[PDB]
Formats: C-alpha cells, structure tokens, sequence
C-alpha cells in the first residue's frame, strides 16, 4: 500500500511495501517511454495509498509525489546499511556518488560530467555486440586487459573498434573496459571524501567483475544490495509511507 | 519595414536572420511574459527585447551617420569610459545562441567554449545586426580561445587587443595602465576626438551611474521574500552591455523604486521557505537563460550572480581625478579590480563569494560554468573545496547552448535544492 | 579475377571484377570479426589474380594489398560519377570528405574529429530503439524537428532521453537527429571547397531523409550510388586489376 | 631491482602503482625500437637511459641533492635552465606524457583539459614518478589556461614558484619579461645558497648552450636524403634531453652526429630516396608519447622534423654571451622570447618557421598534431592550414590524448596522406 516507482533511462522499477514491512518489487524495461512503463508496473498492483516517484520519467508520469533519486537512492540504501556513508548508483546514463548522515539524510552528492555520461548503456551495448559468453573468472584472471580510454563512450568505441580490427582478444577487451571502468568509478566515488566503506548499487553493480575490479581499486570495503536494481525506488517506497 | 531597411543597410543575411529570431518570441512568451508577479517596470525591458534589433541598432546607426564610431567589446576590462567620453559606443557582443554555433566552427575548434564560437559564427553569418553595424572590436589576452580567436576574427573586423596581465602585483598594475594608455591613444585616433578633464570625467560620469543603478538593485536582492524573480534581472543585467547608459540607468533606476515598494510590504515572487541560490562562474550572455529558468521553475529563486553578466560587472566604480592623466589611471584600477579566473592567484573572487552568501541569505551556491571553459572550470575545485571548509551548499554545473539536456541539469538542480531545504 | 574487400566497422564488403569488366558485389556484418567475415566473403570466389583490402580490418588480414578507405573510395565512386568531384562517406564510425580529381585520384581529404567519431552507428542504434515503424517522407514533412546537440553522440544520447522522458514524440526526435546530422554534415561536406554537387555513399547514405535533409542544406545536388555500401569495394577491386 | 627500489622507498614512491606504470614499458620499447632495424650504434646509450629511466638518473639527483644542491623541476622550455644550472643545481622537465596517471589527476582538474596537464597532476598525487618525488621545487609560468590554474592546485602538494610570461612581443613585454628573469635569478639564489657572478651563470649559459648545440647538430644531419636516421629515434633523444646531464648528454648526442656523418658521406640512410619526408609540427610530445611518430614512420614515412617544444623550439636558440651578470640575465629573457609559442598573440613567426622547415628540410607534407584540448595550437592551427594550402604544401591536421588504442583511426588518416603525397 506504500509504492515507489522510479522511472530510469534504461529500466523501470516498482516497490510496494505492505503495513507488515515486508516488500515486493518489480522490473520492467524502460523502452525510453516511462509514462507506459509505469503503468504496466502499476496495474494489478491493487489501490495504492501513497506514491512516490523517481527518475527521468518522474515528471511526465503526473502522478504521486516527485522526489529525485539521489534523495531516494540515500533512503533506500539506508534501509538496509544504515551505518555506511557513502553510496554509488551506475545507471544506464547517469553515475551517482551521494554521502549520507546516520539519519539517511544526503549531506552531499555529485552526478556525472556530461562527457561522462552514458557509460551504463554503453557496456550493455558493447557486451551484446562483442559477445560477452565467458564467465567473470576469466575477466579477473586476464593478465592482458587491455587499457581503453577513460574520456566517454565516443573515444571508448572509437578503441575498440580499433583494438577488434587488429585482432585483440574480445575478452582482453571486455576485462579492459570494465578495468578501465572500475578506475574510473573509483575515483568519482572519492570525490566528496575517502570512504572507509562503499555501497555500490544500481543495475551497473550487477556486473560481477565490475564490482570486483571496483573493489580492489577503491581499497576499502565494498557492500552490494541483493538486488541493486531496486534500491532506489525502495527509497521512494519509504519515503512514501514516512509522508 | 524600418527594421528590414536598416538590416539591409548593414548587410545582414535576411534569411539567416529570420530563422533566429523564429523562435525567439515564443521563448521569452513562456520564461518571461507568461511568469506572474513580475515588476510592473519590467515593461521597458520587455520592450527592448521585443524589438532587439530595432531600436537601439538605429540610434548605433545614426550615431556612425554624424562621425561617431560603434566599438564592439567581449570583456568587462575594455574601458567603456573612454569610448563614451568621445560621443562613441560601446556594446557587448558575448555570444549566448545555439544557432551560430556550427558557423563559429568553421574555423575554431568544436572543442571550445560556445560563447566564442557563437560569436564568431554570428560574425561570419551576418546574423547580427549589432556586430554588422559595429566599426571595431576590442579583443583583450584573457582566455586561450579568446585570445586566439581575436587572429582570425581580424579578417572579418578590424581587431584592437589589449594585453591584460595574468596577476595583479605593482607591475602589473604599471603595464595595465599602460595598455590603458595605448588605448586610449586609439580611440582618440578613431574618433578624432581628444580627451579632456571634461569630457572624461562625463565618460565616467555616465558609466558610474549606470554601474550604481545596477548595484542598487543587486543590494535589493538580499531581501526575504525577494522581491524580483533572478530571471529578470539576468535578463536586465544582459541588456546593460548594448542599450543606451543614461537611458538604461533611468530605467533601472525606476525598477528599484518599485522594488522598494515591495519590500516596504513585505511581497515577494516566492515563498520565504523557497531556497535562495547564488550563482558563480562564467557570463550567461543573452539569450542563455537556461539555468536560472530551470533553478526557479524548480522553486528556488536565485538572489545574486558573481558572474560578470552580474556582479563582477558593476561592483567597482571608477573614483574622481582632477586631470586625464589622474582619470586613466583610475579607469585601469577599476578594471583590475575585476576578480576574474584569468589572474593568478584569484583570492579576491572568494571572498566576494563568501561575502555575497553572507549579505543576500544564501541557502546554496551553484557554480555554473561553460562548457570548456578552463580558466572557471580548472578554479572551480579550489572554491568548492573553500566552501565545503565553510560549510555552504555547492552544486557545480556545466553545460552549452543546446537546451535539451534540461532533463540532466533539472536532476542535479532539483537534488541540490531537496539537500538544502 | 580481381577483388577489393572493404573491412569496414560494421560491414564487410567484396566486389570482384571479371574479365569483360563486369563485377559482382557482397556484404557481410563484420561482427567485430573482419578475418571471419573476409574469409566469409572470399569463400567459393574462385581464382583471383589480385587482391586489394580496405578498411578497419585490412590491419589484419593477412593477405591481399593494403589500401586506405580514402584511395578506394575515391577510385570506385569515380568509375560511377567521373564528372562529380566531391564525396562524403558516412560509415559506422568514421565520415570522410574527398576531393577527386579526373581519375579517380584524391586530391584532399578530411576525416571526422575524434568528438564526431561513431555517428553513423549511433544513427543505427537510436533507429532500432524507437523509429523501425515510421515512413520516411513524414520525416521531411515533421514540422517540429527538434533541435538536437551537434557536439557528439554522448550530449545526443543524453538529449534523446530528456526529450522522450517528457513526452516528445518519437517521430519528432528522430526528425530533428536526421536534421542536426544533414546540417553538420553539409558544413562537414564543404571543408575542402563548396562543391557544385557532391556524391553522397557509404552506408549513411541509405537514409533517404538523411541525403534530403543534406541537399536541403546544402542548396547543390547530392547523388548516391545504386549500392552506396560497395563503392569503396569497388575502387579497391579496380586498383587490384590497376597493379 | 633492489637499489632502485629502496630510493624509490626513501622517496616514497607508491612502489606498487610505479611497478604497474612501468609494467608495460619494455614490450612498447622494443617493438617501437628495438626490433626496428638500422638504428645507429650510438643509440645504445639512449636505449641504456630508457631501460634504468627511474635508476641512475635518480640515484644522481639524490646525491646532489644531500650535497646541500636543489632540484627543480619545469614544464615549459622558457624557464631559465641557465640560471639553475649556474648554481650547481638540476633541472628537470616533467612534461607528462602517461595515461596512466591521467585518472588521477582527474581528480582535482576537469577531464576536458590538457592530457599533458592531466598527467603530470596524476603523477604528483599518486607518487609515481621518482623525479617528481625527488624535485625541491616546480617553477611554473603562465602560459596556457590550463597549466596556470593548475599551479595553484599543485602548490599544495610542492612550493610552485610561478613566472609571469607576457602574451605579446612588444618592448613592454620584452622589459616585462626581464624583470620576470631577475626576480627568478633572486629566487634561486636565496633556495640554493649560492649567488650567482659572471663566472658561474657565463659556466651555466655554456652547459646549456652545448646542449642545444648538440640537438641543433642533429637537426641539421636530418635534412640529407636519404634521411640518416628515422625521426623517432630523434624524438626520444630530445625528450631524454629534458632528464640527463646536459654535459653527459650532449657528449652521447654528439657521439651520434659523427655516426650519421658517416651514413650522409656514403648515401646511407634508413628509407629509400622515394619515402614521403614528413614534418611534424604542433604541441610537445613528452616521453613515452610515441605514437604519431611510430604510425607515420611504420607506414613508410620519414619524420625529418618536429616544430615543437620536444624539437626545434627547444635547441634553436641559443644565449648570446655578456661579460657581466646583468647582460647575461638580458641575454637569457632574450633567449626563450624567440621561442615562437601559440600562448603569444599574434605568433606569425612559428608560421615563418614552418615554412623555413619545409624548405630546408625538404618535406614533402606537414602532419599538425596538437594534444586534445590544447586550445593554443588547436585554434591556432586554422591559420596555419590555410596558410600551407595557400603556399601549395600538403597538410593533415590529428589531434589525439595519451590513449594508445585509438591507433586505426589515426594509421587511417596517416595512411591516406601518405597515399596521397606519395
Ligand atoms: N544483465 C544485464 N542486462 C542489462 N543491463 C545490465 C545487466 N547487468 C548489468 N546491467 C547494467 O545495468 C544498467 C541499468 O541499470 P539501472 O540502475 O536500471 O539504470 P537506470 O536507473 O534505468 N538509468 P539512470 O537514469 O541512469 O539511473 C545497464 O546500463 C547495464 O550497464
Ligand atoms: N537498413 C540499415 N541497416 C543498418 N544500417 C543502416 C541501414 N540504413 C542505413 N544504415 C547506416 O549504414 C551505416 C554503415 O555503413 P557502412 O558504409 O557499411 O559502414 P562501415 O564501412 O562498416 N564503417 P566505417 O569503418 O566507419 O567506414 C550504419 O552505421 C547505419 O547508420
Ligand atoms: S566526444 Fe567525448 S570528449 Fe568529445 S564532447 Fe563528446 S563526451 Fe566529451
Ligand atoms: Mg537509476
Ligand atoms: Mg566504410
Ligand atoms: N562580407
Ligand atoms: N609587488
Ligand atoms: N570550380
Ligand atoms: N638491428
Ligand atoms: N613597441
């Protein structure tokens, strides 16, 4: 009876929390019409009291109440790890770093570059094309990653493109980008202070070598949400139900 | 019809020109005309943009028909108090539109910032009527593109450069009077007018008071609620840079009385819960009016602007002398007041921030800069990490001319404001 | 009897020339693969005296002689429009400008910048996303093409999904990024001189709104070849039997 | 081994991070030197610096430095290296050249600036590089946009002392920019101890003027056909030039210049009389940044020259010499104003000498590569071009950052203008 929706680029989610606390959730690809995503979410859920919405489609959804999903993504991943400060959420467009109080509440928070922007849907769309059917093992056990440019996606392709035309390992490709990825993400996630401890959530901490070479590039302790995909629209969800 | 003469006159591309202006109207339709509450003397100003290409381009006009002379400028260190002192113009041509954008990169690089390119594409388009009318631009040695651009912009439109120093020790200051000096030995030559006591101290006269009108109504920003939208004085500020002194001045100046009055009964354009925001970085020239259309749309309303589209532009009067040789120099000390992110160090900028935060009841800074700008974007660690030590809000933007990347800066924006609520 | 292979970033092409002068032509997705899809192509070919390879693969492949997209390119769209000297290539990931002079021989070139490197797939990506179920002569009609960034395909990206977040219609996006990529490609396509026509090939080129939109812009007739995905094939394969 | 990595220890450098910058090195060097056949013997001492690039040199400045002398490090060639020198001090040029510490330095400058900035930042924070972890100061200028804010970043982590370049050529300039010299010639002395007189800075003038002399000898050897020896082997010679000994190193460079006197006097060279004779002109390519040569050389070009920082810009100059102090500090600030630099407006002279090169060293296509985001040349670089079109000289104009996997799209464009020359 307490829903939170959040309507991202690449994928929607739907949380319902019932008056016990426990909760279910749902995943639907975005198919870049929220507004539509939403409403299949929706439907067959039962009367909901409170709404919350989050993400690019927020606002053209014209329903419940619209929060961002920093200030979401900071509610939901303090449910389950109340004592770690500091949050990052890969998305399909956009990368999140948010720092957070012991009361879940952002103090501070920075999103992506615009060069930066797009790094989510490109790894899916690199991994389909190159064919990405060797287990993470292999990735974390390549001795010959391959360093890709950390500029953005255009320059990113432009090297791939380039290391395939000459005959480079697909799986020295693929345990380079998500290296060279990891590096990256790294860094943006000291950028409001050293964490001594990370959560790593959205659909891009689903990809185990990505969390793996994040974790020892950061040095510190890494936890990841059971299902990263939804922590943002849990957020939503309480916050739903505190409103 | 009158419009369309004088265009022709200047030889401006009368289809080009029509495709810019196309949307243009319907634009300020929905940022400005359509907002309630706004100042009743905010009519002038409408009215202005209403016919920005009419107006004041036939008075600029009629002023080269008896000798004078328009110079064109793109930094708030070219002396606008010499030019005026002979009877000539000066005008500001910052470039602030998308639409020139592909013709500036015909010859400088895409990787560069959009106020150049836009520029210098309306210059080789013929676009613009203010600089087809213009007799001189005045360049100046401030940023890598700025710089470099003045070489080629010269084959379009005879270039001026002033050399302006990289820091502000006494030897500095010695060389920036003298390019003061220099310059103002060319104006003098252009215009076949010298400079005396008389005419320069009404140059600076004429300036000062439209520097003050623009200081009294930054100082009526600090009230809660506030009293004017930061829309419209972007927008006012913007216009200062190519409408006529005295009259703008007067203008302004009958704005702040009506202000006053709202102040007087504590009215206001938003809520006194809304959040206060300044913003800091680079000029936003007309018409980019993006971020604070997207920043008060959202709620906020925002109070200040450290920008030189803003403060940086009139915070510093020019101070009296007896004699010429007194009133150059303190023409270059004005200028060199200017804390812009060119110099090294640039302690002084920091503090104006941290006293803006402090007079106008800052909820949270945004540091808005173009994208590539270097001189703002590499500075922009420094102050945030000073502001983070003070613990004041800080939102770092960067964007161009494109407007449909709104979706991305409203989540930044829109974040920031939920954090400091 | 004599082959041009065009080992390009999305497809591989072969021509191969008879003795009468004749020739035959095949394409292939090159799958990231171009060894795979070059033998793919040479199977069952019969005897060939000389071999010419172009393109991103011809790093690799292993046998045949290398020449560059630009020669090639310009050699093949000579035999089709002598009379014309100017020609832009829209590939997958690269667009070239060339200047040709009365046989088939370059006389200047430009490439894209390394910012404007991968329109022609994203072009291929954002299609398959949103427009497959659209005519094309609605698009030279849309009145509302929206305006969309020139920059590079990461700011587009980023714009395509703010825009249909909020509702815009697909047809329109679609509309203004064929529009957007015509205006930046006319600009593009006078760098070496204002052409008094121009060829317009490569794949790209199959776009009939796009090769619109690019005469609109700029005011001299564009002509493309009945099979603009072979012509650089086709040079190569005329320089093979030339040497 | 084991040596190298306790001073690397007392400088504390990160040592695992170092090993896996230097990781990949050996393998670049010998497929872009090693196995490329026909080096001249006299190579072998700059092979040698290469493969102990963190050792010996190091170990040196180490030592001079418990000697009670100095180490400053530079970025830009119009520091004074005369002055350092005179003092018994070293000086070093760390120009970044590494992808490696790009991300690093990200993180306190924007990702859209310089990678040569970038990089040089990222090496300082991440404790990388032994030189930078050696050097007492960084004497810094105002050049491009990028590098001038960044000193002020840097100064939190080494004392930057910043020298205020002028932006014209003027005489105010010129009397501008010998006041910037003295009040540098000041600075050293009081860090160093040591005063400068007509015996040590006329010593320090002649050190340094060598060491042109040298690079210029080998310069001049380039413009004989067939090409004596290939450009990239010059071009690493001229990055270590910012890093030996300057007495050392003009010796070895010299040892050279009589070997390929020896190729010149019997028509010996390392490419065929037909191959395309290239000149490279735009920013500095700082060691190990290879790439455009290699891709232009292993298409079977010749690089015959690079109008660059790391080039002729660097040696061509040389100081006139005074009987006193002051006109030696005159002669020096007159010295690095001939350096024909984009950061000056406007720099008609760097075209001269394009054209100058082109005829000497009888080039037959000018490749203007300039780093990303490098406004200077990028802009500047229109003027160029259309100046060279004009004048009938082919030109192809690539930009690129320090990532080495871009390689097919710029051997492309390589190619075809090679093709197109040929
Ligand atoms: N098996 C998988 N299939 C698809 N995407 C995957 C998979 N594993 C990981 N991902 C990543 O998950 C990302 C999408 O994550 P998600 O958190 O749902 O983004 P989003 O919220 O829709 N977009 P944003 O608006 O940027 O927050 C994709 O871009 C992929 O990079
Ligand atoms: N029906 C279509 N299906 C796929 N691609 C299409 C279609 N119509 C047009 N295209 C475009 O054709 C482009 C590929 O052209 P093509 O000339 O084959 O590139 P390429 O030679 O493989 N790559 P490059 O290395 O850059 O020269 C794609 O990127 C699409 O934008
Ligand atoms: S191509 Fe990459 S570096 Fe260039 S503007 Fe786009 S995102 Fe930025
Ligand atoms: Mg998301
Ligand atoms: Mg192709
Ligand atoms: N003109
Ligand atoms: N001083
Ligand atoms: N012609
Ligand atoms: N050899
Ligand atoms: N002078």
């Amino acid at each position: 009876m307490f829903a939170g929706l959040d309507l991202g680029s690449t994928n929607s989610k739907l949380v319902i929390i019932k008056e016990d606390g426990s909760y279910t959730f749902k995943v639907v690809p975005t198919r870049y019409e929220p507004v539509k995503a939403g409403e299949l979410l929706l439907k067959n859920t039962g009367e909901i009291r409170n709404l919350v919405v989050t993400g690019y489609g927020r606002v053209a959804f014209n329903r419940g109440k619209v929060v961002t999903e920093i200030t979401c993504q900071a509610r939901g991943c303090h449910e389950l790890f109340p004592e770690v400060d500091y949050i990052l959420d890969l998305g399909g467009q956009d990368a999140k770093i948010i720092k957070k109080d012991g009361q879940g509440r952002v103090v501070n928070f920075l999103m992506n570059d615009k060069c930066a922007a797009g790094t989510g849907r490109f790894l899916e769309i690199i991994l389909t094309a190159i064919g990405d059917d060797y287990r993470d093992e292999d990735l974390i056990n390549e001795e010959n990653a391959v360093p890709i440019n950390s500029m953005c996606t255009v320059f990113a392709e432009s090297e791939v493109i380039s290391l395939l035309a000459r005959g480079t390992s697909k799986r020295a490709v693929i345990a380079g980008l998500f290296k060279t990825t990891a590096k990256r993400l790294a860094k943006f996630a000291e950028s409001l202070g050293k964490p001594r401890k990370l959560i790593f959530t959205g659909g891009g901490a689903k990809y185990p070598a990505l969390r793996l070479f994040l974790q020892k590039e950061m040095g510190v302790e890494v936890v990841v949400p059971p299902e990263p995909s939804v922590t943002a629209a849990l957020g939503a969800a309480l916050i739903a139900r505190e409103t | 019809m009158d419009n369309r003469e004088l265009w022709k006159v200047l030889n401006v591309d009368l289809e080009k020109h029509d495709e810019f202006l196309a949307p243009v109207p319907a634009v300020y339709r929905e940022l400005f005309l359509n907002r309630p509450n706004r100042p009743r003397a905010m009519a002038y100003f409408d009215a202005v943009v209403g016919d920005i290409h009419g107006i004041r381009v036939h008075e600029l006009y009629n002023l080269k028909q008896e000798g004078k002379k328009v110079f064109a400028t793109f930094c708030v260190y070219v002396p606008e108090e010499i030019i005026n002192a002979t009877g000539s113009a000066c005008i500001g041509l910052c470039g602030g539109a998308q639409y020139t954008v592909p013709a500036g990169e015909t010859v400088l690089p895409r990787n560069l910032c959009p106020l150049i390119k836009s520029a210098m594409g309306f210059k080789i388009e013929r676009i613009c009527p203010y600089f087809q009318v213009a007799d001189y631009v005045v360049g100046e040695t401030t940023c890598d593109g700025k710089k470099k651009a003045w070489e080629i912009l010269n084959e379009y439109i005879p270039v001026y450069v002033m050399e302006l120093p990289q820091k502000k020790e006494e030897r500095d200051r010695k060389f920036w009077e003298e390019e003061i000096k220099d310059f103002a030995q060319f104006v003098e030559e252009k215009t076949g007018v010298k400079l005396n006591a008389e005419n320069l101290r009404a140059g600076i006269e004429k300036i000062n008071k439209k520097r003050k009108a623009l200081k009294r109504l930054s100082d009526l920003r600090k009230h809660n609620p506030a009293p004017i939208h930061g829309l419209d004085v972007l927008l006012i500020n913007q216009l200062a840079f190519f409408d006529d002194p005295e009259r703008f001045a007067t203008k302004v100046n009958e704005l702040c009385d009506e202000l006053e009055e709202r102040v007087a009964k504590g009215e206001g354009v938003v809520s006194k819960d809304a959040p206060r925001i300044l913003i800091t970085g680079t000029p936003q020239p007309i018409p980019h009016w993006k971020i604070h259309a997207l920043i008060e749309g959202a709620g906020g309303v925002v109070v200040g602007e450290e920008t030189c589209i803003g403060e940086r532009y009139f915070k510093d009067l020019v101070e009296p002398a007896a004699d010429v040789e007194g009133m150059l120099k303190n023409i270059a000390a004005r200028s060199l007041k200017v804390n812009c992110a060119c110099f090294t160090p640039n302690t002084g900028r920091l503090e104006d921030i941290l006293s803006m935060v402090q007079k106008l009841q800052v909820d949270g800074v945004i540091h808005y800069s173009l994208q590539f700008c270097q001189p703002y974007g590499v500075e922009s660690y420094l102050v945030g990490r000073e502001l983070e030590r003070r613990n004041i809000p800080f939102l770092k933007l960067e964007s161009d001319f494109s407007e449909e990347d709104q979706g991305q800066l409203k989540t930044r924006i829109e974040a920031f404001l939920e954090m400091i609520k």
